[PDB]
């Protein structure tokens, strides 16, 4: 079972530095060639570098040339990704890709460029009204993305968010009960802004 | 130093057929293979045909590609709501050897559903927001089809339009449509008016939710 | 698989991860039909018995040199060799891409003349276990009859901190006309191995377009109170000279004044400190110049 | 024969013809063996080569005067091709003078012209400069 983990990422100022990192598993690492591939949110594919097996030769795309550098350490089974001197349109989701017909993708991390600094969310409860559903109010928050859970016993849902004028974001999850267990179980969302370091859980009654 | 053109949208209803063309150059397209991806709105691409037409395994069969010259097509019969997404194309130039051409990309849309009605609810500004002197009304969407709404905010019956923010229409897992609109007030003027109504119309029918201070 | 030589066959692999890889039978050359053992290698590990061997080839630790016994006696050899396949296109790892004239160009050939001799060097960064093998033709359909030597060491370099191993091969047409309109170019295909690996670079050209004469020969220089310059045809260039006509370039090298003429001398001012140097190409085609030929002024 | 003068004719021509940009970019007559244009077939019987050459010259005449130069895409205002031609026509004369009688390939757009235009002219140039080494070699040698 083939996997791939990406890390590193996060936000930072234009002209600063970052290192990513790619988690490999599942095969013989040393015998493969490895890519590096971003995505802006809503935007097409983007080809950023390679390397080969041995590390001997590496390849960059010219929007990246001389900024960038591309290594790996193939005795503890990672590839990574030195982006320095970063500029705004860097910002993207990066994955790490395998070189080879049956290739397989990570899930990405984010790598957010902005000279705004990180901001976290105003949970505010959502209490239901005379079925009935019910929710939270995620407000104010800067960058995406952000994680909640729920607890129930009856569907449910996530809502995307909304960039504000302000340039910032908000969202809000809801989940649909029926209007007799309104008062047997108790209910809390369980929010998470990573970015800010931000973690809340609002109780909705 | 180099791209692959592909239509930006295609569409068909359930059980048509549906073609995405890849089109290059010589060097490219008319000198490598042509690889195809499937990326779904939430994840990461996926592998879908590998040398132009091979299936890798858990692939259908339906996806089916093909290569011609200096383009390339890549064939679904038998559409279906799930393979609603993103399509993109890959290959190499013959001189740039190991960069990755990627598409320009391909909106893949089921159109010709049943048509679907919005679920409207609204909630009132809480009253932990109240107490630092802010507010909010969330005006929330979901399950509907076609994707396109309007959004008409009123203060008691006359128009709101100044403070609203609502998102753009995307897809749920069950491939209908939600959206949600936040209009954001102050303390006063949403004591003062005695109610508010978020005003929601798709294709022609309005659904109205109404909400007061109290409780 | 194929067999690119004698008890040598090379196994084409799609390299990719967790890849399955070929299934190969392996057929002991032998009349003997009976009490048979397979082993890899060095290893006396008997890998499998009988008149052939199945095994599954994904892994350059799955190849090698097969061989069969038969009571101690050594009965046939198998030499495997892998030709990886990373996503769609050959591996290319052996030699350094030398981006002259053009990207994708790992072999450089030139030709001191139109004998129907030529020479053709490549670098890379391997030292050990390397091996090469060369072939060359005139016509790919109905190809003519062109003799290559081998390939050896011919400089040894640094470049960025990590050595650079030049090789080169003498090849020559078998029967050649110098003179001729070349129609048909000549086809270079070369077989590399590096350990277990398999690879193979082709080149196209023809002779005319690779030429690069040697450089003048017997600089002599005639003072007078500024300079007259006289040199002559080299060795190696073809003849008759009055049919194989060469045209020179004199450079006096702060600056460098350059002049052009068809005669084996040429009048110049000479400086102190100054150098004067000389080249030559094809009179009528233009081809690749020569190295300088080089004598210090004053 | 007058070889004095087909050498510096010759020598021209191989001059104009490479002085001559179109971009290169990759996607009939010749002088082959037997020909008689090597130096022992010429001190045996030069004829049997200026058949050959004279063909050569004729046949590039006819190219460079047909559609393929003269047709779309619009010709350099520094182009050689006009001197060019003539040259080739000078010089089929100065061989077989008040001789040659005459009366197939064709492309459409002006791309597939533009190719061939580069195809020929490198063609082209390896074929006079064979002619310039004949008449270099009967000058010197074969002119008493
Ligand atoms: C550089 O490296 C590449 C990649 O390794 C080489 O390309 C391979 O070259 C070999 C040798 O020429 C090819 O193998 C040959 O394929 C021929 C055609 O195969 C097709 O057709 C047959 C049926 O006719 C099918 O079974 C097959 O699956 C293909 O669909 C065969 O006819 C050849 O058979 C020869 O060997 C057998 C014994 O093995 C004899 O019995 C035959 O009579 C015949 O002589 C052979 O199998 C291989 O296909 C090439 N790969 C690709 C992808 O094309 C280059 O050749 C190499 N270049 C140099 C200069 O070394």
């Amino acid at each position: 079972q083939v996997q791939l983990v990406e890390s590193g990422g996060g936000v930072v100022q234009p002209g600063r530095s970052l290192r990513l990192s790619c988690a490999a598993s599942g095969f013989t690492f040393s015998s493969y060639g490895m890519h590096w591939v971003r995505q802006a949110p809503g935007k097409g594919l983007e080809w950023v570098a390679f390397i080969r097996y041995d590390g001997s030769n590496k390849y960059y795309a010219d929007s990246v040339k001389g900024r960038f550098t591309i290594s790996r350490d193939n005795s503890k089974n990672t590839l990574y990704l030195q982006m320095n001197s970063l500029r705004a349109e860097d910002t993207a989701v990066y994955y790490c890709k395998t070189h080879g017909s049956h290739d397989n993708w990570g899930q990405g991390t984010m790598v957010t460029v902005s000279s705004a600094s990180t901001k976290g969310p105003s949970v505010f409860p959502l209490a239901p009204s005379s079925t009935a559903a019910l929710g939270c109010l995620v407000k104010d928050y800067f960058p995406e993305p952000v994680t909640v859970s729920w607890n129930s016993g009856s569907g449910v849902h996530t809502f995307p968010a909304v960039l504000q004028s302000s340039g910032l974001y908000s969202l809000s999850s809801v989940v649909t009960v029926p209007s007799s267990s309104l008062g047997t179980q108790t209910y809390i969302c369980n929010v998470n802004h990573k970015p800010s370091n931000t973690k809340v859980d609002k109780k909705v009654e | 130093q180099s791209v692959l053109t592909q239509p930006p949208s295609v569409s068909g209803a359930p059980g048509q057929r549906v073609t995405i063309s890849c089109s290059g150059s010589r060097s490219n397209i008319g000198s490598n293979t042509v690889k195809w991806y499937q990326q779904l709105p939430g994840t990461a691409p996926k592998l879908l045909i590998y040398y132009n037409d091979q299936r890798p395994s858990g692939v259908p069969d339906r996806f089916s590609g093909s290569k011609s010259g200096t383009s390339a097509s890549l064939a679904i019969t038998g559409l279906q709501a799930e393979d609603e997404a993103d399509y993109y194309c890959q290959s190499y130039d013959r001189y740039t050897h190991p960069a990755l051409l990627f598409g320009t990309g391909t909106k893949v849309t089921v159109l010709g559903q049943p048509k679907a009605a919005p679920s409207v609810t609204l909630f009132p500004p809480s009253s932990e927001e109240l107490q630092a002197n802010k507010a909010t009304l969330v005006c929330l969407i979901s399950d509907f089809y076609p994707g396109a709404v309007t959004v008409a905010w009123k203060a008691d019956s006359s128009p709101v339009k100044a403070g609203v923010e609502t998102t753009t229409p995307s897809k749920q897992s069950n491939n209908k449509y939600a959206a949600s609109s936040y209009l954001s007030l102050t303390p006063e003027q949403w004591k003062s008016h005695r109610s508010y109504s978020c005003q929601v119309t798709h294709e022609g029918s309005t659904v109205e939710k109404t909400v007061a201070p109290t409780e | 698989i194929w067999e690119l030589k004698k008890d040598v066959y090379v196994v084409e692999l799609d390299w990719y991860p967790d890849a399955p890889g070929e299934m190969v039978v392996l057929t002991c050359d032998t009349p003997e039909e009976d009490g048979i053992t397979w082993t890899l290698d060095q290893s006396s590990e008997v890998l499998g018995s009988g008149k052939t061997l199945t095994i599954q080839v994904k892994e350059f630790g799955d190849a090698g040199q097969y061989t069969c016994h038969k009571g101690g006696e050594v009965l046939s050899h198998s030499l495997l060799l892998l030709h990886k396949k990373e996503d769609g296109i050959w591996s290319t790892d052996i030699l350094k891409d030398q981006k002259e004239p053009k990207n994708k160009t790992f072999l450089r050939c030139e030709a001191k003349n139109y004998s129907g001799r030529f020479t053709c060097w490549w670098l890379t960064t391997i030292s050990t276990d390397l091996t090469f093998s060369v072939k060359s033709s005139r016509g790919s359909s109905d190809p003519q009859g062109v003799t290559c030597g081998a390939a050896t060491l011919s400089a040894e370099r640094v470049r960025g901190d990590n050595k650079e191993y030049e090789y080169s091969v003498e090849c020559q047409e078998d029967s050649a006309c110098p003179a001729a309109e070349e129609s048909l170019p000549i086809e270079v295909m070369v077989d590399a191995v590096h350990k277990l690996k398999y690879e193979n670079y082709t080149s196209s050209f023809f002779i005319r377009d690779i030429i690069k004469p040697d450089p003048p020969k017997n600089l002599q220089l005639k003072p007078l109170k500024q300079v007259e310059v006289s040199w002559e045809y080299p060795d190696t260039w073809s003849t008759p000279h009055s049919y194989f006509s060469l045209t020179f370039c004199v450079q006096v090298q702060e600056k460098k004044d350059r002049v052009f003429t068809d005669k084996t001398s040429a009048t110049v001012i000479c400086r102190k400190n100054a150098s004067i140097s000389v080249r030559a190409q094809d009179r009528y085609y233009s081809s690749s110049w020569s190295e300088w030929a080089s004598v210090p002024c004053s | 024969p007058a070889w004095t003068q087909c050498q510096q004719l010759s020598q021209k021509l191989c001059t104009l013809a490479w002085s001559a940009h179109p971009l290169v970019g990759h996607m009939v007559p010749h002088i082959q063996c037997g020909d008689g244009c090597d130096p022992q077939g010429l001190r045996d019987n030069s004829q049997f080569c200026l058949q050959r050459i004279h063909q050569g010259l004729i046949f590039y005449e006819k190219l460079l005067g047909s559609d393929i130069f003269t047709g779309e895409p619009s010709l350099l205002p520094d182009s050689p091709v006009g001197q060019l031609h003539a040259s080739l026509l000078g010089l089929s004369q100065l061989l077989q003078p008040e001789g040659h009688h005459w009366e197939s390939l064709s492309p459409s757009q002006p791309w597939q012209r533009l190719l061939l235009r580069f195809k020929i002219l490198r063609s082209l140039q390896a074929f006079v400069a064979v002619a310039a080494r004949v008449f270099a070699h009967g000058a010197a040698t074969l002119s008493p």
